[PDB]
């Protein structure tokens, strides 16, 4: 009923209101940005107009023969654009003819839906040859199309003469190309350079020449017909054919819908903007690369689902739609609507759109009226990538808390395929000529499949996807093949694109594979294929052929035999290397060389653990973090049992191995790893007799220890245990931990919270004198992130990384990273997984990450766009479709801007990283000096400018884990007179806990104390930085150490004399000071006396 | 800068020389010290010091006043050296609060110990202008690989079962 309707319009808009709002003025920003200046239409349509009087003047010649046009254009510099098949005198009884032309526009310019692109863009000119110029046969063998090419090069030879007559020849371009970079469709292009040169419009002209509409019977031209004699169906012929005759039609479809429909050009602008930034366009997409579907596709779609469009014929689009309903509805039918495999879309240009869920396992949009499939041009690969940008796209506009415009809209995704994908391998293929063909190829390259894929490049593009699809299987989730190099232009002088690069003869330079990975399945060891039976069915048959010797067969744990084939896993690179070199030198080309180094150049610098096989084991094996978990587990059995004067209530492991982001795998009895004892939080039932006082209750607790410490030695006797102080809470000097070493070869130390420990560090704030009080908070901060959110960040992580599979590997490398920049002595580990977690959880445009490289790449890249002076990093902690509601991320938004009200610049807190967990953004980034925030800054971005320059490869890798050095005061050498690489549990093995346990300590980092003294010393006036990981970054044994300092801009000139100056200084007179530089050197010098080096200074 | 003896406020300037290092290209550190002024009972005879050198213990002040004695022919005696927090670890009294950096007091056995320092001081102080070669090294403590990888042994057990036991009781 229509009161039924209005009250689910009235719901719908009341709950779209928000969102919807937002868009529309964000909508008419960017269109207002991006409008097409009326005196640019104006200015080429004065060109158009003497470019239509021209044409009209080019006098018809007459009926010729093959032969006759030969010697025709023999003595010319045009060239006739012959497609392949070029035709030959012996098969060719017709003859060709030029008649003037029926002028037209079509595409955006003839709608008027134009837009501003700082690369230009093309005005379409339709130019129909007459009906007479054809026979009723001319569709069949290329006929039509060879008419088409000569007719083409008759109008360029006349269209040059006229040209030079009025001078226009002097800043007029003109070069031959092909429509939709369809080989079938050569056109000519005109363009400017610097009263009828258009250059400042930035827009060129295309010639298109078309048929009149119905030369040839529509229906002998279906998708399921043969064109060409020699039967298999031709589509992609007839596509170029038929469709040939169909550009008038669809302008009319088009404008007829654009009246109808009073946001259809705005949303024509978004759509164009949106398949832009995802690298999609209306070229031909079968020749290697991402497209078939672009502007016009987009429009033709729009207008279907503005007349039917559901599975009973219903209205999908509104004429009354605003731009962004009928944007989102075009999205929303793209995400969810099947047009390749499981169903297609039928419509009528000249009744109601229909969705039939019947599929041609090819994209299909089919035109009843006209007989034309519109998605002839999407390869299979290209719309299954394309149906995934929708349904993110969707997602994103369906977000009623973060603003998406500009993930949307705004950001170009394809410049990088390093981001774009998550694998990239470059296949060279130097097949030679034509000639060469039946030994460079591995597949026949004969009369039927130049039938059905017109080219070899067409055929090679869809051989190398057949070939890696089936070898992948469910490794990947989406694939693309790209034929770098590929060129659409050529001279009128010649009749095609030729080329010599690559070692072949065909258009491109080598082709690159570029992959979606499935990280659930991507580097398992079994590729599964067909069941085992008595007789070999045809699937069997089918995969015996394809894998050869890789082939075997396996039982599974279920009981099951299947033909597979097993693979090795290494720690340097995915299976899907091997597989994808395996799969195209047998079945693509024997002279198939693939490469990929860089993702193997990443992977080298993820320390390799000293376990057994590790380098045969993949980097998303966790089994290292595993067994340290089985064996805190036997303990916590244990210790959980025990009779205590209070029963153990929790016991709560919250170390870096407990969410697996510890830099190095663990490894047994490896003490040396700064992260070999894992933090565990020991509370008991609660009681009323903890003391009311911070020594008395540390010591308390301490005594609780020292009766667990009793049992375990006296009845646990494999475990050994020792108790050390914990001076990282400041002014708490009474905190001790029970470290426990357990007989697999593992730290665990523990530590006890009570229910009166906050409220005593609440105290202390409350009764510090005010200029104190800031002391006190940095204080229960410390506290705060150690004790009781520990337990929060860890469960979070651990449970959301099942999730993110990458995400362990990626944030170690990113540590290992930050620690070769000297600066992961500043952040906190938290921090620096909060910030690495950023691609996993909030990934858009992007895909999640599915490689190391991938991963790793995305957070440099994140970090060097972060201006972390005016936005705040806030994250939704969970995995992908408990997310903050509006209210609650406004409410962080304005922690951010009330911290910002009081730090404008950043100076006391530069990193706000807030999330579920973390209200208040500064757990995990407080206290950090501002010159190592900006310096982080600057190396993300220095990383991202050296691979947009230099490109990534093997020597831009080693840079980004090389640390500068530069613009430092002073730079000191190190080194330790014992290599501790080997007991880090690295390899270049650790196998006991020696007799006396005060002897772990000579195999620890003495840098490391020295650094942690010297920057308590000084903090007031310098900032002092090295590496936390001397095993893994301290070069070949381990044992090589930096400190780099810098002095405080505070410090830098002089002072009055004050008794709290707290610097060592020298007097100017006898009333001021300055920062003595050569006793603070000398000082630092005595301090590291033998290790210290060398010693440089400004 | 030779030329400058005291600091307008009153503090004296009490350079040292610093011993070489084979990792650096004759530099001095400046101390500097004043008669300190307290009505508390404990702080009384000190010299409070501002820019003490690293690592400066009773030990290197004694040596220092035993220099000072025997180039001055005269008697001092060093009883403490007070509140030398150089690396910040006791700056806020947490256990207070839950119920003068870089700065310390050198305390003497009495009155005329100090007064016959202080005396001593002043003579050194124009040792710069006059005699620079006559001011005394600060040969520093110097931290070995031991003492470093000290800081990560284990607490001794009988110690803390001691402390813990008599605290509790």
């Amino acid at each position: 009923t229509a009161t039924e309707s209005y009250d689910i319009h009235i719901a719908r808009e009341t709950a779209e209101l928000f969102k919807s709002n937002i868009f529309k003025l964000q909508i008419d920003e960017l269109l207002e940005q991006v409008k097409l200046k009326q005196k640019h239409v104006l200015k080429v349509e004065k060109f158009l107009h003497k470019l239509y009087d021209i044409l009209q003047e080019i006098p018809d010649w007459e009926e010729k023969s093959l032969a006759e046009v030969d010697s025709f254009f023999k003595n010319k510099i045009v060239s006739v654009p012959f497609v392949d098949p070029k035709p030959i005198p012996q098969n060719t009884n017709y003859k060709f003819n030029y008649k003037k032309p029926d002028i037209s526009l079509i595409g955006s310019f003839a709608l008027k839906a134009g837009i501003y692109q700082p690369n230009g863009s093309s005005i379409d000119t339709l130019l129909t040859m007459p009906k007479e110029l054809f026979e009723k046969k001319d569709f069949l063998n290329f006929r039509c199309l060879h008419k088409r090419s000569v007719y083409l090069a008759y109008l360029t030879h006349h269209l040059l003469i006229l040209l030079k007559k009025d001078k226009l020849d002097s800043f007029l371009q003109l070069e031959y190309s092909y429509f939709d970079n369809d080989p079938l469709l050569p056109i000519l292009r005109i363009s400017c350079s610097k009263d009828y040169n258009f250059y400042k419009t930035r827009f060129s002209i295309n010639l298109l020449i078309g048929f009149p509409y119905k030369v040839f019977e529509p229906k002998k031209l279906l998708p399921n017909r043969n064109c060409i004699r020699i039967l298999p169906a031709t589509p992609l012929y007839n596509f170029s054919v038929l469709s040939s005759s169909t550009h008038e039609n669809y302008l009319k479809y088009l404008y007829k819908t654009k009246k109808q429909t009073e946001s259809f050009v705005e949303a024509t602008v978004l759509g164009r903007l949106w398949l832009q930034q995802r690298g999609f366009s209306s070229n031909m997409s079968h020749s290697g690369s991402l497209g078939g579907f672009g502007t016009f596709e987009f429009t033709i779609l729009m207008a279907a689902l503005l007349n039917g469009g559901g599975i009973n014929s219903n209205k999908i689009l509104l004429h009354g739609f605003s731009s962004y309903q009928l944007f989102k509805g075009v999205i929303k039918y793209l995400a969810t609507m099947d047009l390749c495999h499981d169903g297609h879309l039928q419509f009528h240009s000249n009744p109601a759109s229909k969705y039939i869920d019947e599929g041609f396992q090819t994209p299909t949009l089919f035109d009843k009226s006209t007989k034309v499939n519109i998605l002839t041009k999407m390869t299979v690969s290209s719309y299954q990538i394309l149906k995934e940008y929708a349904g993110e796209t969707l997602r994103m506009l369906n977000n009623v808390v973060q603003d998406q415009f500009s993930n949307i809209f705004l950001t170009n995704i394809s410049r990088f395929d390093n981001l774009k994908y998550d694998l990239c391998y470059d296949v060279q293929l130097p097949l030679g000529k034509y000639n060469n063909l039946e030994t460079s190829l591995a597949a026949t390259f004969g009369s039927m499949e130049r039938v059905k894929f017109i080219t070899l490049e067409n055929f090679l593009a869809h051989k190398i996807t057949n070939v890696a699809r089936y070898a992948l299987g469910d490794r990947i989730k989406y694939i693309q093949i790209e034929m770098v190099g590929q060129k659409s232009d050529f001279p009128i002088t010649k009749r095609k694109v030729y080329s010599n690069t690559g070692g072949n003869h065909f258009n491109f330079d080598f082709v690159r594979v570029k992959l979606i990975v499935n990280p659930s399945e991507c580097d398992k060891l079994v590729t599964k294929g067909p069941a085992h039976s008595e007789t070999m069915s045809t699937e069997a048959a089918v995969f015996k052929n394809f894998w050869g010797i890789k082939s075997s067969l396996r039982r599974f744990k279920d009981g099951s035999i299947t033909h597979c084939c097993v693979w090795s896993t290494s720690s340097s690179e995915p299976i899907i290397s091997s597989i994808v070199n395996f799969a195209l030198q047998k079945h693509v080309s024997k002279k198939a060389q693939i490469s990929n180094e860089t993702i193997k150049k990443f992977h080298n610098f993820l320390p390799l653990p000293n376990l057994p096989s590790s380098a045969k084991t993949s980097v998303l094996n966790l089994s290292s973090f595993f067994n340290l978990k089985k064996s805190f587990d036997d303990l916590y059995k244990i210790i959980f049992q025990m009779k205590l004067p209070l029963s153990v209530k929790s016991i709560l492991p919250v170390g870096s191995a407990f969410r697996y982001t510890s830099l190095c795998q663990p490894v047994p009895f490896a003490y040396s790893d700064p992260d070999f004892f894992q933090d565990v939080i020991l509370e008991f039932e609660t009681s009323p007799k903890w003391p009311d006082e911070i020594t008395s209750l540390e010591k308390a607790k301490t005594a609780f220890l020292l009766k667990i410490q009793e049992e375990l030695s006296a009845n646990s006797s494999t475990y050994r245990s020792f108790f050390s102080r914990d001076e990282s809470i400041p002014y708490n000097l009474e905190i001790v931990t029970l470290n426990i070493l357990t007989p697999e070869g593992y730290g665990f130390k523990f530590r006890v919270l009570t229910e009166r420990d906050e409220i005593l560090y609440l105290r202390a704030i409350a009764n510090a004198r005010n200029e104190l009080k800031p002391e006190l908070e940095a204080t229960f901060l410390k506290f705060t992130a150690k004790y009781l959110a520990s337990v929060r960040h860890t469960r979070t992580l651990e449970n959301i990384s099942h999730s993110y599979q990458f995400y362990s590997p990626v944030v170690r490398l990113f540590k290992r990273w930050l620690d070769t920049h000297l600066l992961l002595g500043h952040i906190t580990d938290e921090l620096a997984e909060l910030i690495a977690i950023k691609p996993f959880v909030d990934p858009a445009p992007y895909f999640i990450p599915g490689s190391l490289e991938n991963g790793f790449l995305k957070v440099l890249k994140f970090i060097s766009q972060w201006n972390w002076k005016d936005d705040p990093l806030i994250l939704d902690l969970v995995k992908p479709e408990e997310r903050l509601t509006l209210a609650q991320y406004k409410g962080i938004q304005m922690n951010f801007t009330n911290l910002r009200n009081s730090d404008p610049n950043g100076t006391h807190l530069q990193f706000f990283v807030a999330s579920k967990n973390d209200p208040s953004g500064i757990l995990y980034s407080s206290g950090i000096p501002l010159p190592i925030a900006t310096r982080l800054t600057a190396l993300a971005k220095v990383a991202v400018n050296l691979l947009q320059t230099h490109g990534l490869n093997q020597q831009t890798i080693n840079l980004l884990f090389t640390p500068g050095l530069k613009d430092y005061d002073f730079v000191v050498d190190l080194r330790t007179p014992i290599g501790l690489k080997s007991s880090c549990g690295i390899l270049s093995a650790p196998s006991n806990f020696p007799e006396n346990l005060n002897d772990l300590s000579e195999k620890m980092d003495p840098t490391y104390q020295l650094v942690k003294y010297l920057n308590l010393k000084y903090k007031n006036s310098l900032i002092l930085s090295s590496r936390k990981y001397i095993g893994v970054n301290g070069g070949e044994k381990g044992d090589k150490n930096v400190i780099t300092g810098l002095i405080k801009p505070l410090f830098k000139g002089a002072h009055k004399f004050r008794v709290n100056l707290d610097c060592n200084v020298k007097p100017v007179d006898d009333e001021n000071v300055i920062l003595n530089k050569e006793a603070i050197f000398h000082e630092i010098a005595a301090f590291g006396n033998d290790m210290v080096i060398n010693f440089e200074t400004d | 800068i030779e030329d400058i003896s005291a600091m307008k406020n009153g503090f004296i300037v009490v350079p040292f020389k610093l011993p070489d290092h084979k990792a650096l290209p004759a530099s001095l550190h400046f101390m500097f010290a004043k008669r300190h002024q307290s009505s508390n009972s404990n702080e009384s005879d000190c010299l409070f010091l501002v820019n003490l050198p690293l690592l400066s213990n009773i030990e290197h002040m004694k040596k220092f006043v035993g220099q000072l004695c025997g180039k001055y022919d005269t008697v001092s005696h060093v009883e403490e050296l007070l509140y030398n927090d150089e690396f910040g670890l006791h700056e806020v009294d947490l256990s207070a609060l839950t119920s003068p950096r870089n700065t310390a007091l050198l305390k003497f056995v009495d009155a005329a110990s100090i007064n016959n320092c202080w005396n001593a001081l002043k003579k050194y102080s124009n040792l710069h202008a006059k005699h620079p070669n006559e001011l005394f090294e600060w040969t520093y403590t110097t931290p070995s690989f031991t003492t470093f990888v000290n800081f990560y042994k284990p607490l001794d057990i009988d110690y803390l079962k001691e402390d813990i036991h008599t605290h509790m009781a």
